[PDB]
């Protein structure tokens, strides 16, 4: 089970790094690039940085328990978007369709 | 605003 899981986890990712998602999915692939215009004040606000290619790191070296890990940290990265951005904000908008696609496929998880 | 460019 916890082996089949995490499996299933590495599919959701592989999903989400897909071309079919990259319109929204984009911003999230790599770490927020804290030293750009903009984002000055982001370790302030976020202590907790996280995106899928660190996601996708962890599962490699197998830094994840089990499926309720793995979905730590994906929701972790959403709500660091939420957290920082403003709910008007273009980004906010893209994790929602983002985040649409991996509650829907994690849920459906077998079990 | 910057980052979804």
């Amino acid at each position: 089970a916890g082996s089949e899981q995490l499996k299933c986890c590495s599919g959701i990712l592989k999903e989400m790094f897909a071309k079919k998602h990259a319109a929204y999915a984009w911003p999230f692939y790599k770490p927020v690039d804290v030293e750009a215009l903009g984002l000055h004040d982001y370790c302030d606000i976020i202590k907790h940085p996280m995106d899928m290619s660190t996601i996708k790191s962890k599962l490699e070296a197998r830094e994840y328990r089990d499926a309720q890990e793995f979905g730590a940290d994906v929701r972790l990265m959403f709500s660091n978007c939420y957290k920082y951005n403003p709910p008007d904000h273009e980004v906010v908008a893209m994790a929602r369709k983002l985040q649409d696609v991996f509650e829907m496929r994690f849920a459906k998880m077998p079990d | 605003t910057f980052k979804s460019i």
